[PDB]
DNA sequence: TTTTTATGTACTCGTAGTGTCTGC
DNA sequence: GCAGACACTACGAGTACATA
């Protein structure tokens, strides 16, 4: 159990240092250990559209288990002049103690980074001898295919039944360590296993919900009360939808244009239970055709705005 | 001294008849009228059927589409120009939207500072995105003293950081706003 | 703590490697490159009292360039750094030590795998020729017994084929063959004499420049070759 | 094959005419501006032993000001230009001669339509007054039986009506009346006594400056009026 | 009745700091 | 034996342009 004791947020403080310490499904835990066993790291695009799965921790865990000279940077701050300057001065020079050089680009699927992405093809080949690149992706299509040519596309697989049973209790004993290391009163777990199961894959939102209970000393309460679904449900997905608030509908588009694929996908799932069958068949046509054309979509933001205006004015909300 | 009862030439003449150019610089600034610019009035011509004849005006599909993005009745054509209007001529873009928007009579208009500095300051510190940064604060307002992490980040509030968000006059009432955090 | 002319000039040099610096109590200052390619250290004559981290070292030296030499740099009772002049007084905000990437690990250089010394006017001529000849990478090898520094145009010359400059620095004794390639960009030492220390074993290595006051340890480019 | 400092001083002058130069073996050198504006020819004290074309003559000499004057220049096996110093060596790349606009043969200046003889200090004062009176174009013509030079400010003068200078030079024994205009930007000759040869036939024309070692052919202006 | 969002590129202009050359 | 002044560079500003 690795703790960066100098950290103030539990998400960043209890980040696994080793790939073993990561609560990951089988096949993946087998894959990453195989990658670290080689001692040398090839270009890796590990990606999972589900948040809090461990994209960033695994990317850093692989850099640690291989004893890499890692330079971690967020994709948004990884512009092209940043790649020309620092990133090149890094991958060109050889580290004094040898050891693998890695450049981790977190959330590199962001849209504005398309042209700096186009710089890396040839950049990665010119310095492939001395330095590799790990890319963290939320939307894999946001990675230009020439980069996928140069990288290993690791997609976090759906955890099997055994993986769900083992990872939960691996996270349970992980929550035991952190609470006992933080000073939070357990007051019998009981709901602790239920919290892990509440947001099973999203471990980051599970730890993030331990926070907000640091001012409190208790580990137990009805946590599914205060901002439970603060992801795809309690962020104007209900209230602002129905009432057909065009003004709010348009202002609600930007905050999500970042990851279009997830949003739409979760939008077609939860909606099947809120509206009538006459609008069940109707919502699939408009949502299907908006998702069908997210490429011709120049501005994804206005594309969401068109989905909302055509969705709100045709659903017979029960 | 001044020769009292002689004619005093205007400040332009005073500055110009002197190789003191900083005062001449102040003389030219007197006609700046940059606050009296133009900006669009093409959108009004789009929804009024007026002879816009843009050519030299600043056309922005980015903007002109995003202005009609507020009005949902203009959204069918905006959805088309979003799809296929990419790589379409600026003069063609205004010309399509001419016969495409319904009726006119141009209308109204189209998340606060002291929060948006913290959101963008936490984002740069932990190297996270807006979404993640936004959530960080919201959970930190509820738990282990966000006031503490405010102090942890009082050193990296440079004027280049500050002015980047809301120039105007706030980045000086914001520069020394998060000063008092110790 | 008082900051003299030789020490502020050193800080003006260390600012080029890292936008700021972390310095703890003593007379030893040290900074490393953000990417970890150039490490600089310096024992100085001016003694500093407390531990402080400056994020904007460039702007810190610019604001100090208005106060007289009597500049009293003190800690504020809350924590900041006040600069007392003969008359005026300035307030500068200090930053957290984790904001400035600090070297933190002054592990000593190993055994010098090869040793020579470059003159002050020899470094001068190398930097002035490269300014006019656009030399971006230099390689230190052996030619006819004496070791030399060769400058190229990595962009205009892929695998460092055609030399554009060569400076001899004395003769090599042992029977070894090598070619340490250093990037001219990540080479930020100030003018002066430097006993050049070169260490490299297997696939790791570094180049250390021993100046009469400060030390500069740069990294070698991956293309470098040696038989050590 | 070393270059004396007066020869290089003449070379840094030729670089003002053309950013490059094509110099063959021998003691004779020459260049012409790309825009056919000026042409300079000169024999010098050093001896060139090999043909070489230099794409950036300005940067070549600016780099040659970084090695000692005893530097032995040569054509390296590295087929470029070798600058051997006491310790250093500069390999300045020879350029493809096709990229250097140079006179393929020395311009044989025709029989002069008018001959005068500028003095070096007279030329010196002419440049000093031009930098003070913003004199951009000058005209050499006849005034009361004597050959004189008159400068204007074509910016403010436009029609070239208001005289701003009059260097009374020699006397004219002929009967022709000419008004040859030269642009000061094309006065790329180094200071020194020159025998000024003038020629013009119809809508053509050029001026030649015969020197104690260097000659200069500078072009006349579109508005040059003559009765030759 | 309104007034702005990101990244990367190329060019011009103005001024200001720095560099190379020169006096009755 | 250096200052002056032209000469040169760098940079902030503003501009125009093409993308998503
Ligand atoms: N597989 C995992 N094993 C252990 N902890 C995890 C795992 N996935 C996420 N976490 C916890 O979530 C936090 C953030 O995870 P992160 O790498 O940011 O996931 P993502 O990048 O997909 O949001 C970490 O501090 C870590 O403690
Ligand atoms: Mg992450």
């Amino acid at each position: 159990i690795t703790v960066n004791e100098k950290e103030h947020i539990l998400e960043q403080k209890y980040r696994p240092s080793t790939i073993d310490e990561c609560i990951l499904p089988a096949f993946d835990k087998e894959t990453f250990k195989s990658i670290t066993s080689k001692g040398k790291i090839p270009h890796i695009i590990l990606h999972s559209p589900s948040p809090g799965t461990g994209k960033t921790t695994v990317a850093k865990a692989l850099c640690h288990d291989v004893n890499a000279d890692m330079m971690f940077v967020n994709g948004s701050d990884c512009k092209i002049d940043f790649v020309r300057g620092p990133l090149t001065n890094f991958a060109s020079a050889a580290s004094f103690d040898g050891r693998q050089k890695v450049i981790v680009i977190d959330e590199f699927c962001r849209s504005g980074l398309a042209e700096s992405q186009r710089h890396l093809r040839s950049f990665m080949e010119a310095y492939s001898s001395n330095c590799s690149i790990i890319i963290t992706a939320n939307n894999i299509d946001g990675i230009i295919k020439p980069l996928q040519s140069r990288c290993r596309v690791i997609t976090f697989g759906q955890p099997t039944d055994e993986d769900k049973i083992e990872m939960m209790k691996q996270m349970i004993r992980r929550l035991t360590e952190i609470c006992k290391h933080e000073g939070i009163a357990i007051a019998d777990m009981k709901v602790v296993a239920a919290l892990v199961k509440k947001n099973f894959p999203d471990f980051r939102k599970t730890i993030g919900e331990l926070d907000s209970y640091s001012s409190k000393g208790v580990l137990d309460a009805g946590i599914l009360s205060l901002v439970t679904n603060d992801r795809g449900a309690i962020d104007d997905v209900l209230e602002s939808l129905k009432n057909k608030d065009v003004k709010q509908l348009r202002a609600l588009a930007p905050k999500y244009a970042a990851d279009y694929s997830w949003f739409v996908g979760k939008l077609a799932e939860e909606i099947y239970s809120r509206v009538t069958p006459q609008s069940i068949i109707r919502m699939y046509e408009i949502v299907g055709e908006n998702n069908q054309y997210h490429g011709i979509a120049a501005n994804t933001e206005l594309h969401l705005a068109y989905l909302f205006i055509q969705l709100a004015c045709e659903m017979q909300w029960k | 001294s001044l020769f009292k009862d002689d004619i005093q030439l205007n400040e332009h003449q005073v500055a110009w008849y002197s190789k003191d150019w900083t005062a001449v610089q102040s003389a030219a600034d007197s006609f700046k009228e940059k606050a009296e610019n133009e900006f669009f009035e093409i959108i009004g011509a789009i929804n009024n059927k007026t002879k816009c004849s843009i050519a030299q005006k600043d056309y922005s599909k980015f903007m002109v589409e995003n202005a009609l993005s507020q009005f949902p009745e203009c959204m069918p054509a905006v959805y088309a120009m979003n799809l296929i209007g990419s790589g379409l001529s600026d003069e063609a873009h205004f010309n399509y939207l001419m016969a495409a928007v319904p009726r006119g009579k141009r209308y109204g208009k189209w998340e606060d500072s002291t929060e948006v500095l913290i959101i963008k300051l936490l984002a740069k510190r932990y190297q996270v995105n807006t979404n993640d940064a936004i959530n960080y604060k919201s959970i930190l307002t509820k738990n282990g003293k966000l006031p503490l992490v405010l102090k942890e980040l009082k050193g990296l509030v440079t004027d280049d950081f500050l002015k980047e968000v809301t120039k105007n006059v706030k980045e000086q009432k914001q520069l020394k706003k998060l000063a008092l955090e110790w | 703590m008082k900051l003299s002319k030789d020490t502020t000039a050193l800080l003006k040099n260390f600012a080029t490697i890292n936008s700021g610096i972390m310095l703890k109590s003593g007379q030893f200052i040290m900074t490393r490159a953000v990417n970890g390619t150039t490490y600089a250290e310096a024992n100085i004559s001016d003694v500093i009292d407390f531990d402080v981290a400056i994020y904007d070292l460039n702007g810190f030296l610019g604001i100090l360039s208005l106060v007289n030499d009597d500049a009293e740099i003190s800690q504020s009772e809350d924590g900041n750094i006040k600069i007392a002049d003969a008359r005026s007084t300035i307030f500068w905000p200090a930053a957290d030590p984790s904001t400035v990437v600090a070297p933190n690990k002054p592990i000593p250089f190993p055994v010098a795998s090869a040793v020579t010394e470059i003159k002050a006017e020899d470094l001068q001529q190398l930097l002035r020729v490269s300014r006019g000849l656009q030399i971006d990478t230099i390689a230190i090898t052996v030619k006819e017994g004496k070791i030399v520094i060769n400058g190229f145009n990595k962009v205009e010359d892929s695998a460092l084929t055609r030399v554009k400059y060569s400076l001899t620095l004395g003769d090599y004794d042992g029977e070894n063959t090598f070619n340490f390639i250093i990037n001219m960009a990540n080479m930020k030492m100030q003018p002066g004499n430097y006993k050049l220390l070169l260490w490299a074993k297997g696939k790791q290595g570094a180049a250390k420049f021993e100046g009469e006051h400060a030390n500069y340890v740069v990294a070698l480019e991956a293309d470098s070759t040696h038989d050590f």
